[PDB]
């Protein structure tokens, strides 16, 4: 079951997610994906329901796609979460709810890093740090205790580091694997995955 | 059910019973244990001999546990009651303690045991 | 509730008590179940009250409408077969149990009843509501073919009491109406006027 | 009792200088149908204390045979003493609260009215062993209709007297059969004084309709 | 909640208190029941407080759409009529239980309301968890033909009935009293009703609240 | 609630915030949630309030009648082993507990962690109750049997802390005893208030 | 309960020639805090503000489409809007969902941008409204705001008292509430200045 | 399915002193939205020294107070004393655990001396957990009354004052205080709040009236 | 089922149809629900038959014994008591709505209902089962105090054939007993015997 | 959740069982051991519910032993499985039934190896090898794929490590240590944990 985390430093935001796709009692992929590219600057990261996760994930990444086509310029790490927030919201109560639980990160050149949380119900918070999935409940505390607003990203990826190993230790479920990225001004990196 | 009084008093302070249960003990074949610095030994007299007996069958010293034996001398068909509720209430013991009982805490179960058929109805 | 109609040589006669009942609360002691439709057409109401009155007020809408485009009075049967319509149509979502009674000049005095479920029949006398359980043995019992109007009106009156003594749902005062051709005559029975049956003590 | 059969409705009482009265109409109902019209709701427990019953009316025949018995048995005695109006209700609260416990309760709420060494005794008792005294009871749609009535002339006036409080409980018995859908206009009036328990009836209110015709 | 309304000899008194709960705690001390629906008709509200606000509201519009168009005074009919009709076709979701009064051409008239659009037309009624109370009031001593002042009386004491027996109802007493000549809206008619006075005070002067940061904004 | 322990080189680290509950309702933030069983043996308290301190109540007792038939402090086995024997004949009957049975016996320190569903297992670290799951966080990036004194008193205190900013039903004082060889002492009482302006 | 998934409390009171309007931070689901600076005060005006408890997707929804009707009031009309027309227009919003209602229950704090008389009021999550002379509170911790306001408001408070008042009756109130604090925001509205607070407050 | 249990309503309090406690409680007795009686305390004398409070359903707090009245007889022929407030205390936890799986609908506040002559307060909930507290409230309106006492009892949330001792006094009018303020707004609390004082002196009574609505 | 009975001075009269169904099966139309328990004592039975069998056979074991040792003839209160008594004791495991009449030397002719729940009333005459709601009416309209022998027994017969016109679950023939100082005299109404009175066909 | 594994070759049985004690989302304990010693001869390997599993082990394993101090000798593997399983089948509609899933493995003087099944049921199987919990759904076909009757122990652990890297390659559960012993004519034998 899935895991989402992100880190928001001074002029950066780390993210990384695990990479089972699971089904019963079996893992069914070892190399899965949860991030989905919005545009140079934005990572949203969805998990939650089969159907629902894709679906909604790949509604806002072309929309927000349509809008730099449009206009000539990208939409702001703030707009897309509000952009990304409404439509979620919107479902809600209709014929179609979403059941998804989001991060999204981004740089924006005047805004700088920006890291937003938001659940199923479409609740947006923007945070300096969070996550997602029953991980979240072990791993939150580790980020409360050792992060700072100041953190250099080579300490951000040992703290990382730290939450990763807590799950291998103590959560019952077996994610061996996770896909790391950082964006900053120069856009979107990956890192290598951390593995076990 | 039967709740006659069986053990009672009598005029002087004397449990005849308990007194005539100990004449029964002294007619069994003698038994000596000593206790050594390392070592404790249990010997005991006779049975019968008798050579077309069995002589597996009549032993006088009895496990407990792993840890603990007895010899009795007396009526062998009563030691044999009072060995299996011991031998019952080691097994508790390592349940619920999860250590195997001392030979006091046997010792003092099977004391009890003997002291409740002393003052109990029907026995 | 109790309701109940006669037919007799040149009209008829209607009947109702006055009791509505929210739970085992008399919301209304003096209830007028008893609602013209036309001027010599009335229905007796059972049921929901909101069920009832939003039905008739319908059909004194499509009666009234339909009389005046025809330039004639309106048929006893005409008035039932627009209940029995409404009543049919919504029976999922109604809870209604109608009397329709009055006099027209092409077929006399008619008594018609809707009961729940809007089938519709014609009777010479009808009952209905809670109450009516309790009489059914009277009426049989009472009933006799060619009774005056006066006659009508007792027999009425002593069905409702009886009914009245006994339901919890139903009492209060006695509403009769009698219509002919030369028009309705309404009237109520209360305290004293109601007819009275002993307890039977030891 | 799970399921109440024949019941009863309201039970009125209040006090007044010198004694109590209750009242309670004759009816047993078998849900909405006005089946037995001529029973008594109410018993004198002994000279000094009487009981007036709402709910099934199964259940207080056999709290009536239980503590039938119990005067009597203490009658047998003859030894000076016998119980208050207090220590019935005390005795009835335990029953009562004892039966609810076992999940088997008497489907019963009860006044119990009293007068004994000079003072008037009016208690509560319900079926889940909640009880409690005042100035005036009444159970059932009473709590609703009479109740208010109760303590609106009381607040003016906290002693009655008994032809007060009898004319008091007489309007408020005509307001119960206007509003009350279980009610029946056949009632007694039992009271309480000095020199015992007195059980009047078959009485009956009467009525006003002038309203029929102010459909206004 | 407890309202009610009366016939006199020449009008009609609606009543109310002013408790509003939710759940069982008092939100509003103070609200008012009696709404507005034409100068010459009032409505007491029960029930489910948006529902009877909003429901007496689009009436009341409605019916002054209505004179408007005729030039006449309003009828308490159609006001009955718009509110029933409208109730009935909700079915009972609407949880609106009033209590409608006024004086038209024809007079004086009173009907009670409820939720599943059931009338009744009566010379008096009550409705609200302190219903019975104030029904009892009424069936013990209302007469016909009461003058202004007996029927002012009387409504007082039945709403007062609902307020102190019902937990449902409390604060003050409003009415209204409307007959050919005169609207008294009276509003609080009575306040039987005070909270006790404070014994100790707790006037905690400035700086015993800890405060972490301040943003002062000036304003034009 | 969040409660934790662990055994290390020098005995037994066991602490516990002070918040009830009933419901979402602060009940009380200075609840004692540390049970003195003897002057050796210390029980957790976390679930139900009645529950936990009606069994661990009743622990004490019957270690206490042990000791005085057999003449020797019970172990900290025996002591788990009759509260989860106890229990077990309720399971299915709604009793709500999660306990840390915690001690210094012949085998050296002892930790048990004993509840209302039968199970009863020892080990070197738990935490037990609503804030559990932020504890076990702060406390594994911490533990090493080798912590020095002052060191453990600090983690324990830090991972209680941490569990009573995130968990709602969680709060008050940290407060924080040690069982050494010759007994448990109270170390500290600390207003989580007081250790946020610290840390 | 819905109205209790994510905690929360708002109040309002008014004083002299002024009014407040407070809220605390936490942003949680069911036990989890998530995050501890989280938005319910929102400003309608210069001197209008709106808080909302409730269930925090539908305080931003509510908050949202709100500013999007009054912004275009404003626009059409000559002007600021009104604190007792805020109020109608909050509770036609609400009710517009009568059937399936947003979960929130607004309070109002202001002043008349012409007269700059207080003004407060709450509404139900169905939209009636409620004007009050005194104090509003909405939340998980509504009988304890109530006990706190009850006991402590006094009339004609100016807006140091009031400050003390409401930031009082808030700590205590929520410090009885697992799902509720996380900090307290406190917005002071005077005729001719807003004064925003946070309060040193407990973090468990 | 029959219920065995009604809520009837019922706001305690205690407040313990140097040398005083407190026991209060309102005199209203409901059910559903009806008010059974106006004069019903919630406040039961169990020694010179101790007054117990009780809230909830009524059935099982005429049953409790009855089952204490007697072991307090039984304690006092087996041991000849008075049982002492702590032990009245601890006595109720196990006779509410007794019930565990059919729990007394009761809150109960005890106020008295301990023996040193101090004032002691134990708060229990329906199946006997408890502890000792300075002050307490209960019942109906109990979340309304206790953040006043937190505040202005327990000094929270207050810089730069003087954290006195509780007079007599000031507790008694912070009592009437939270009493008339639960009264505006729990539809349960009101008519009248009686105040048991127990002292060395004795035990003294005061009632004020609340609203009756 | 209807059931009824009568007073009248010197003895009752008893009634019952004879229908008994599961479901809407008639599964006996000639069934007996008028039960002797002693000499001059008959219940008159409704509700479940088993029931209704089970508690009249242990009723009638009480009765006989007690009336053994007495060596007197048993009060038709006392019957009644005992119906009383087990019907209330087991009302929660019973359907059973039971009438007691019958004479003896000291009180005469004597009606008990014992209605489901186990209460016992004296009545004037009683009327239970499921097809009794349909003759209330009837039955208040036309009982007259101090009616004979032979006019009870018309009123009965009347009142069931009412009660058995309407109610699906009553029936078949009509069973009448009348009780007095002299004896028990039973007898069947069948066919045409039964009072008739016409369905009210259209004028 | 709870593995349990067994192999029996011609003159041994060897068993495995996972050492996580979990509870809700995290592991409690990751060196539990699932394994009861009920003579010199025979193991009992439990899992289910807590609080029967560990009862009912115990209450097994104190008859077995009381049953040699009574006789001099232990009972069979065979008669234990069968004293096992009355007790459970004698408890199944009881006030206490036990919801615990076994397996028995023994060495016998004079039948050699044995391995038996049991599930809650009480359902008593002989099996030449067998697993209990949902792990036993990845592996029982890798036993039956390369399992022989003449199969030697280095190979059955070699067998048996195929099976729990099949639980870390493909289980959704974190199951990181295995205990794993013998039996034969020798007694038990503690073999290495089997670790990733
Ligand atoms: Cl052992
Ligand atoms: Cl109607
Ligand atoms: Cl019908
Ligand atoms: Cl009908
Ligand atoms: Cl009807
Ligand atoms: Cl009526
Ligand atoms: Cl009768
Ligand atoms: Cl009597
Ligand atoms: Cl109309
Ligand atoms: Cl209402
Ligand atoms: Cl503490
Ligand atoms: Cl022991
Ligand atoms: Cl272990
Ligand atoms: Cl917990
Ligand atoms: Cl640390
Ligand atoms: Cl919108
Ligand atoms: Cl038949
Ligand atoms: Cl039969
Ligand atoms: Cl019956
Ligand atoms: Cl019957
Ligand atoms: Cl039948
Ligand atoms: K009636
Ligand atoms: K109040
Ligand atoms: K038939
Ligand atoms: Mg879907
Ligand atoms: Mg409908
Ligand atoms: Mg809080
Ligand atoms: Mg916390
Ligand atoms: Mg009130
Ligand atoms: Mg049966
Ligand atoms: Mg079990």
């Amino acid at each position: 079951m899935e895991y989402l985390i992100g880190i928001q430093g001074p002029d950066y935001v780390l993210v990384a997610s695990d990479r089972v796709a699971a089904s019963n009692i079996v893992q069914m992929k070892d190399d899965h994906d949860k991030m989905f590219k919005m545009s140079e600057k934005i990572l949203l990261l969805c998990v939650g329901e089969a159907g629902d996760t894709v679906q909604f994930a790949e509604y806002i990444q072309k929309n927000v796609q349509l809008y730099k086509m449009r206009n000539g310029y990208e939409l702001s790490p703030t707009a897309a979460a509000n952009f990304t927030r409404r439509n979620l919201a919107d479902c809600l109560r209709s014929r179609t709810p979403y059941h998804v639980n989001l991060l999204l990160a981004g740089y924006d050149e005047h805004e700088g890093p920006a890291l937003y949380y938001m659940d199923y119900l479409a609740a947006l918070a923007k945070a300096p740090f969070a996550a997602h999935g029953y991980g979240a409940f072990l791993t939150l505390s580790i980020l409360d205790r050792y992060y700072t607003p100041t953190i250099s990203r080579e300490r951000a990826v040992e703290l990382l580091r730290k939450c990763l190993e807590e799950l291998q230790k103590r959560f019952i479920l077996n994610l061996p694997t996770f896909s790391v990225r950082i964006i900053d001004k120069n856009g979107i990196h990956d890192l290598d995955n951390i593995s076990f | 059910s039967y709740d006659r009084a069986i053990t009672v008093f009598s005029p002087d302070g004397h449990l005849f019973q308990v007194e005539y249960a100990q004449e029964a003990v002294k007619k069994g074949s003698t038994a000596v244990g000593v206790r050594g610095r390392d070592i404790v030994v249990l010997g005991v007299e006779k049975k019968s001999v008798a050579k077309l007996q069995d002589e597996r069958t009549v032993r006088k010293i009895c496990a407990l546990d792993d840890n603990v034996c007895m010899a009795f001398a007396g009526l062998t068909a009563d030691a044999r009651i009072v060995i299996n509720r011991a031998r019952v209430e080691c097994q508790s013991h390592r349940l619920t303690v999860e250590d195997p009982v001392t030979v006091e805490y046997i010792t003092r179960y099977i004391a009890s045991l003997k002291q409740r058929y002393t003052q109990s109805n029907g026995r | 509730t109790t309701i109940m109609a006669v037919q007799f040589d040149g009209g008829v006669v209607l009947g109702a008590d006055s009791r509505t009942t929210t739970g085992s609360y008399i919301a209304n002691r003096v209830t007028d179940k008893l609602t013209p439709i036309h001027d010599r057409i009335f229905c007796c109401r059972s049921g929901s009250a909101a069920d009832t009155q939003a039905v008739a007020d319908a059909v004194t809408y499509q009666l009234g409408f339909h009389s005046i485009e025809l330039n004639e009075p309106p048929l006893v049967h005409t008035a039932a077969s627009l209940f029995k319509e409404m009543c049919y149509r919504y029976r999922e979502d109604l809870m209604a149990g109608i009397i329709i009674a009055g006099w027209d000049p092409q077929e006399g005095g008619q008594v018609y009843s809707v009961p729940m479920g809007g089938m519709m029949v014609r009777q010479s006398f009808a009952i209905g509501g809670s109450g009516s359980s309790y009489i059914y043995g009277y009426v049989d019992a009472t009933y006799r073919e060619g009774m005056t109007k006066e006659e009508c009106l007792q027999f009425t009156a002593n069905a409702l009491a009886l009914a009245m003594e006994r339901d919890g749902s139903s009492g209060g005062v006695i509403r009769l109406a009698a219509i002919a051709e030369s028009g309705v005559e309404r009237q109520v029975l209360l305290g004293d006027q109601i007819p009275k049956f002993a307890v039977a003590t030891l | 009792t799970q399921n109440p059969m024949v019941t009863g409705t309201s039970v009125l009482g209040v006090k007044f200088e010198g004694g109590v009265v209750i009242a309670a109409d004759m009816l047993g109902s078998y849900g909405s149908l006005a089946r037995f019209r001529n029973i008594s709701r109410i018993m004198r427990v002994n000279n000094s204390t009487m009981l007036g019953a709402s709910g099934d009316y199964a259940d207080f025949q056999y709290l009536k045979q239980v503590l039938g018995q119990m005067v009597i048995d203490e009658e047998l005695l003859g030894d000076g003493h016998s119980y208050s109006p207090r220590a019935i209700h005390s005795w009835l609260t335990r029953a009562m609260y004892s039966r609810r416990s076992k999940m088997n309760p008497l489907w019963n709420t009860m006044v119990i009215g009293g007068y004994a060494d000079g003072e008037s005794f009016l208690g509560y008792v319900d079926m889940l062993g909640v009880a409690y005294e005042a100035p005036s009871l009444a159970t059932g749609y009473g709590a609703y209709l009479a109740q208010p009535l109760l303590r609106e002339v009381l607040e003016k006036q906290p002693v009655l007297s008994q032809t007060e409080a009898r004319d008091l409980v007489e309007r408020c018995m005509r307001v119960l059969y206007y509003r009350d859908a279980r009610s029946y206009n056949r009632f007694q009036i039992a009271t309480v004084t000095e020199k015992g328990v007195e059980i009047e009836g078959p009485l009956s209110t009467e009525t006003n309709w002038d309203i029929a015709h102010m459909i206004s | 909640t407890t309202i009610a309304g009366v016939v006199y000899k020449d009008g009609i008194v609606l009543g109310a208190d002013t408790r509003a709960t939710e759940g069982m705690v008092v939100a509003d001390k103070n609200c008012s029941k009696i709404h507005f629906i034409s100068p010459n008709i009032y409505c007491c509200g029960a029930g489910t407080a948006a529902d009877t606000d909003m429901t007496t509201q689009l009436i009341s519009s409605n019916l002054e759409l209505h004179s408007l168009s005729t030039g006449r005074l309003p009828r308490v009919v159609t006001a009955n009529r718009m509110l029933k009709q409208m109730l009935f076709r909700y079915q009972g979701y609407i949880g609106a239980a009033l209590v409608l009064g006024g004086v038209d051409v024809t007079g004086p008239h009173l009907y009670s309301i409820y939720p599943h659009g059931s009338t009744d037309k009566l010379p008096y009624v009550t409705m609200g968890s302190g219903s019975l109370a104030a029904m009892a009031v009424f069936e013990d001593k209302f007469r016909p033909d009461m003058e202004e002042e007996e029927a002012k009386n009387l409504v007082s004491e039945a709403i007062a009935a609902g307020i102190f027996n019902d937990l449902g109802s409390g604060s003050n007493i409003d009415l209204c009293v409307i007959s050919k000549n005169k609207l008294d809206f009276l509003r609080p008619y009575t306040v039987p009703n005070k909270k006790g006075t404070r014994l100790g005070r707790y006037r905690c002067e400035k700086g015993t609240t800890a405060v972490l940061t301040e943003k002062i904004t000036p304003l034009e | 609630t969040t409660t934790l322990a662990f055994k290390f080189r020098h005995g037994v680290i066991v602490a516990a915030d002070s918040r009830a509950t009933a419901g979402a309702y602060i009940a009380s933030q200075t609840v004692k949630k540390v049970i003195e069983i003897n002057p050796y043996l210390l029980g957790t308290m976390a679930g139900g309030a009645a529950d936990c301190s009606f069994w661990e109540r009743l622990l004490a007792r019957q270690c206490r009648i042990y000791e005085l038939r057999n003449k020797e402090r019970i172990s900290v086995a025996a002591a788990s082993k009759l509260l989860a024997n106890m229990v077990y004949q309720y399971k299915g009957m709604g009793l709500s507990m999660g306990t840390m049975i915690c001690g210094w016996d012949k085998r050296g320190p002892g930790l048990y962690y004993v509840d209302s569903e039968g199970n009863r297992i020892s080990g070197a670290t738990f935490s037990v109750g609503s804030g559990s799951v932020y504890a076990y966080g702060v406390m594994d990036r911490g533990y090493s049997y080798d912590l020095e004194v002052e060191q453990a008193y600090d983690l324990a205190r830090r991972a209680i802390y941490q569990a009573t900013y995130r968990d709602a039903y969680s709060g008050g004082a940290v407060n924080l005893y040690h069982v050494r060889e010759d007994g448990w002492i109270r170390v500290s009482s600390d207003n989580v208030a007081d250790l946020h302006e610290k840390y | 309960s819905i109205m209790s998934y994510n905690g929360g409390a708002v109040m309002a009171m008014k004083g002299k020639n002024c009014v407040a309007i407070a809220a605390d931070r936490r942003f949680g689901i069911q036990a989890q805090m998530v995050t501890t600076d989280f938005q319910k005060i929102f400003p309608m005006g210069d001197r209008l503000y709106i808080g909302l408890a409730g269930l925090a997707t539908d305080v931003q929804t509510v908050a949202q489409r709100l500013k999007f009707r009054l912004n275009l009031y404003e626009l059409k009309e000559g002007r600021q809007i009104k604190p007792y027309t805020l109020m109608s227009m909050v509770a036609n919003l609400l009710y517009e969902k009568r059937f399936g209602p947003y979960y929130t229950e607004p309070v109002i704090a202001g002043l008349d941008p012409k007269t700059f008389k207080p003004f407060i009021c709450s509404l139900d999550l169905i939209g009636c409204p409620m004007v009050t002379d005194d104090f509003v509170v909405s939340g998980t911790c509504a009988e304890q705001m109530y006990g706190m306001c009850e006991s402590l408001w006094e009339p004609n408070m100016d807006p140091d008292h009031l400050f003390e008042t409401i930031s009082q009756a808030m700590l205590n109130a929520v410090d009885r509430d697992a799902v509720s604090g996380m900090g307290v925001i406190v917005h002071i509205i005077e005729k001719d200045k807003i004064t925003t607070r946070t309060l040193k407050a407990r973090m468990d | 399915r029959f219920s065995p249990y009604v809520f009837n309503g019922g706001t305690i309090l205690a407040i313990a002193g140097e040398d005083f406690a407190i026991v209060a409680s309102d005199t209203r007795l409901s059910e559903g939205f009806s008010i059974h009686t106006r004069d019903s305390p919630k406040c039961y004398k169990l020694t010179d020294k101790t007054v117990i409070g009780c809230s909830g359903f009524h059935g099982d707090c005429l049953t409790l107070t009855k089952i204490i009245e007697a072991r307090l007889k039984m304690y006092k022929h087996s041991n000849n004393k008075a049982m002492t407030t702590g032990a009245i205390a601890a006595m109720l936890s196990t006779i509410l655990y007794s019930r565990r799986f059919f729990p007394y609908y009761v809150y109960n506040i005890i106020g008295g001396l301990d023996e040193e002559g101090k004032g002691a307060v134990y708060s229990f909930d329906p199946v006997g957990s408890y502890q000792r507290d300075s002050f307490k409230a209960g019942g109906s309106a109990s979340a309304m009354l206790q953040p006043l006492l937190d505040n202005q009892v327990g000094f929270k949330n207050m810089q730069n004052v003087e954290h006195v001792p509780l007079s007599l006094d000031r507790a008694m009018r912070l009592v009437k205080d939270v009493f008339i303020s639960a009264a505006e707004r729990d539809v349960y609390t009101g008519d009248a709040l009686r105040i048991c004082i127990v002292t060395k002196e004795g035990i003294r009574e005061e009632t004020v009236s609340l609203r009756k609505d």
